[PDB]
Formats: structure tokens, C-alpha cells, sequence
């Protein structure tokens, strides 16, 4: 169980940005918002708590009250706005919700905020066809090549998240292009190639694209 | 002032089924209040332990918080593939609440050569003006793999680059593509496209290649 938070958010250097979290059910008691700050592949900073029901709130110095936490009791949401922003500021960012009784109960997903100068761009999906090069034994792997977007981040699943079993996406690498490009692949039985479809479901919220790519043998 | 969390250690590698036991030690006293987090590849954040000891109700018996006065642990009874993540204590006795550096727990596990495979451009990318050559290098153990690309028999250089995925939550294995990135006139210049695979679950390279004119397949 987890709470809901507003999707990826690509911010030019100097702007601000915003973002929510808030609990899935209108579960109208009490709690204390607690956001986490993790740069990729780094650790985790407290940023500071927003207590919607007096208002409270408190930052980490670190910040140097760059962070400013707000709620609206009404739909018990919390926002957290990040202002004159720097490339300091990209990092996924978590809210939890939590209580002193049941200290950080829940976690959010967490926001992907990209601070850059550069545009937004969606990216192309190509597929990665099976055939006897991809093949060994009655084992097929085929995929969909996500390439030359940004910024981060894609989602990739299959046959609507049907399939999950044997699949990889790979975590994005950044081109000399400055854009980012991946490969998600996912191994299934050969002797399904001609009976069973296999589609890589491609989201980029940034560039308000998705794609549902069909790979065929 | 604020307090310091000494986490460790800060990489935690691990056979299945043993017991591991990572330590969080506060540089003041936080009378229990401490607080253990897994932290999933996909970036997915879960409370393990709170109160030091307390369980999260949705988490496995085999782990456990203990106290042993500054020193705090967090330990797993017997490790499982699934365990692999990196895991985070958290002090809030007080203000600013305060991370450890965490722990990045990896799985040991026997070697595994990889399953090796090559996928030709797609005609629709081609289209577009670039030809993207992959291969892919699956489930193998350990992380450790040498990847090298030859077209028409020539070691290529600085045109691919290569992408892995952590741990695998059920086998513990890891993946990796390598992503060869040509214009399409290149692309069409050429002919044969080897990947050539090392590591040491193969006694000898493992080569997969295609032929373009044969398209990718065998036209
Ligand atoms: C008066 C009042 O509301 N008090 C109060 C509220 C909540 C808490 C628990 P807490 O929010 O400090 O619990 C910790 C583990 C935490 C820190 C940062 C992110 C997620 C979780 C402790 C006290």
C-alpha cells in the first residue's frame, strides 16, 4: 500500500517546481507528511514534514529554505515546491505518511524531478524481433528498443502488464545525443512466437507519449 | 547537533540462506527510535522495522531490528534472492530526522554463463536514419562480462555502450545489453555483425552473429 504522487516533471534551472502527494482513500485522519530527498544512485535526505492539520512544518537546514511544504485538508494532499532549482535539485523525491504511533507507515513512489535546460522529447519505440539469432532451445527473447528521449524516465510493460516473468528493461543510458535510450527485453517460449502477441507498452509522461509497440518475429 | 548515522557496512554480499546482520550506530542517543527501510532496484521504499524492534506487519519473519545500546542491527536469518536491495536506517528521536549511508545487499550465488542473443536493426528504425545493433546478454552470474562488437571481422570501438540490471530478485542473475549505434548507410555497408561474449561461465567466447544481407534471420 502505497500513496499517490504527481508524475515526472522536467523544470528549467532557476524555476520551480511542485508536487503532490497524497493518500490513495479519502482516509481523513491525522497523519504527518514526511518528504525524502535521493539523487540516482545516491542515499536518502530528510527534506522536511508538512502537518496538514496545524499546519506544522519543519525543514532540514541543508535545504536553505529552498523547500517550502503546504497542504490542502480538504483533500489531504501535501506539496512539496522546490524553488530557484539546479541540477542539484534532479533526484526522485518521497513523501511517506506516518504517525507517532506508526512512524513512516507508507511510502510513495516517488516524483522523477529532471532540472534542465533541455526540451522534452518522446521517444521512438522499435522492436526486437525474435528470430533464430535470439533463440536457444524452445527459449525466444525479443524486446522493444525505447530510444532518444528525455528526459527520464520511460515505463515499459507487456501485453499490458500481462507479462513480467523473464523481463529486463534496462536502465536508461544516456547518448552522446543527450538523449536517453533502453532496451526492455523479456524471454518467452519459442513455440509461442506464432500464437501469442507480445507488445511493449511505452510511456513517457514528459513528452505525453505512449506507445504500444507489437513485436513480430 | 544533528545526528549522525554510521551505517554499515556499505556493501553486504552474501551467500542464500545466511544469516547477515547490517549496524546502524547513532552518534547520540535515540532511545530506540529507529527506524530500518528496504529500498527495491525498481526504487520502490518499504518500512521493514520502527521502534527499533517493531515489524512491519507486511514484512517477512526472518528479519528482526535489535538494539544493543548505541549499536542497532537489523538482521536477516537466512537471505533470500528476493533480499537483495539496499536497506536504510533512519533515526527519529529528533530533528533533522537523520539517513544511514545504507546498505547495498548483493546475493552470492554459482556462476551462470549468459544465454547470448543479437537482434538486427529494426527496417523501421533504419528509416529513421541510425541502426541500433543489439545484444543481449541474459541472466548470468557473476557480473563480470566482456562484450566486444566486430563488423566484417573488425574490432569496433567506442560505438556501443551497455546497460546492466541489478540482481534479479528470483535468480539472482544479472543481464546486459550492449548496444552497438550506427548511421544507416554504415549499417548498410557492412555485412556480418559478431558480438563477441567473455565471461567465466564460458570456457571459450561465445559469438552470435547475423548477416544483413540475410536480413537478421535466414533469408
Ligand atoms: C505530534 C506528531 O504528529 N508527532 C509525530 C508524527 C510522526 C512521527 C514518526 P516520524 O515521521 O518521525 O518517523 C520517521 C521514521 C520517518 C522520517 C522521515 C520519513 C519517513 C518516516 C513521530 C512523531
Amino acid at each position: 500500500v502505497q500513496l499517490q504522487q504527481s508524475g515526472p516533471v522536467l523544470v528549467k534551472p532557476g524555476g520551480s517546481v511542485k508536487m503532490s502527494c497524497k493518500a490513495s482513500e479519502y482516509t481523513l485522519t491525522s497523519y504527518l507528511f514526511q518528504w525524502v530527498k535521493q539523487k540516482s544512485g545516491q542515499g536518502l535526505e530528510w527534506i522536511g514534514y508538512i502537518y496538514p492539520y496545524n499546519g506544522g512544518t519543519r525543514y532540514n537546514e541543508k535545504f536553505r529554505g529552498k523547500a517550502t511544504l503546504t497542504s490542502d485538508k480538504s483533500s489531504n494532499t501535501a506539496y512539496l515546491e522546490l524553488s530557484s532549482l539546479t541540477s542539484e535539485d534532479s533526484a526522485v523525491y518521497y513523501c511517506a505518511r506516518s504517525s507517532m504511533s506508526d512512524p513512516g507507515a507508507n511510502w510513495g513512489p516517488g516524483t522523477l524531478v529532471t532540472v534542465s535546460s533541455a526540451s522534452t522529447k518522446g521517444p521512438s519505440v522499435f522492436p526486437l524481433a525474435p528470430s533464430s539469432k535470439s533463440t536457444s532451445g524452445g527459449t525466444a527473447a525479443l524486446g522493444c528498443l525505447v530510444k532518444d528521449y528525455f528526459p527520464e524516465p520511460v515505463t515499459v510493460s507487456w501485453n499490458s502488464g500481462a507479462l513480467t516473468s523473464g523481463v529486463h528493461t534496462f536502465p536508461a543510458v544516456l547518448q552522446s545525443s543527450g538523449l536517453y535510450s533502453l532496451s526492455s527485453v523479456v524471454t518467452v517460449p519459442s513455440s509461442s512466437l506464432g500464437t501469442q502477441t507480445y507488445i511493449c507498452n511505452v510511456n513517457h509522461k514528459p513528452s505525453n507519449t505512449k506507445v504500444d509497440k507489437k513485436v513480430e518475429p | 547537533l544533528d545526528i549522525q548515522m554510521t551505517q554499515s557496512p556499505s556493501s553486504l554480499s552474501a551467500s542464500l540462506g545466511e544469516r547477515v546482520s547490517l549496524t546502524c550506530r547513532a552518534s547520540q542517543e535515540i532511545s530506540g527510535y529507529l527506524y530500518w527501510l528496504q529500498q527495491k532496484p525498481d526504487g520502490t521504499i518499504k518500512r521493514l522495522i520502527y521502534a527499533g524492534s517493531t515489524l512491519d506487519s507486511g514484512v517477512p519473519k526472518r528479519f528482526s531490528g535489535s538494539r544493543s545500546g548505541s549499536d542497532y542491527s537489523l538482521t536477516i536469518s537466512s537471505l533470500e534472492s528476493e533480499d537483495f536491495a539496499d536497506y536504510y536506517c533512519l533515526q527519529y528521536a529528533s530533528y533533522p530526522r537523520t539517513f544511514g549511508g545504507g546498505t547495498k545487499v548483493e546475493i552470492k550465488r554459482t556462476v551462470a554463463a549468459p544465454s547470448v542473443f543479437i537482434f538486427p536493426p529494426s527496417d523501421e528504425q533504419l528509416k529513421s536514419g541510425t541502426a541500433s545493433v543489439v545484444c543481449l546478454l541474459n541472466n548470468f552470474y557473476p557480473r563480470e562480462a566482456k562484450v566486444q562488437w566486430k563488423v566484417d571481422n573488425a574490432l569496433q570501438s567506442g560505438n556501443s555502450q551497455e546497460s546492466v540490471t541489478e540482481q534479479d530478485s528470483k535468480d539472482s542473475t544479472y543481464s546486459l545489453s550492449s548496444t552497438l549505434t550506427l548511421s544507416k548507410a554504415d549499417y548498410e555497408k557492412h555485412k556480418v555483425y559478431a558480438c563477441e561474449v567473455t565471461h567465466q561461465g564460458l570456457s571459450s567466447p561465445v559469438t552470435k552473429s547475423f548477416n544483413r544481407g540475410e536480413c537478421g534471420a535466414g533469408a
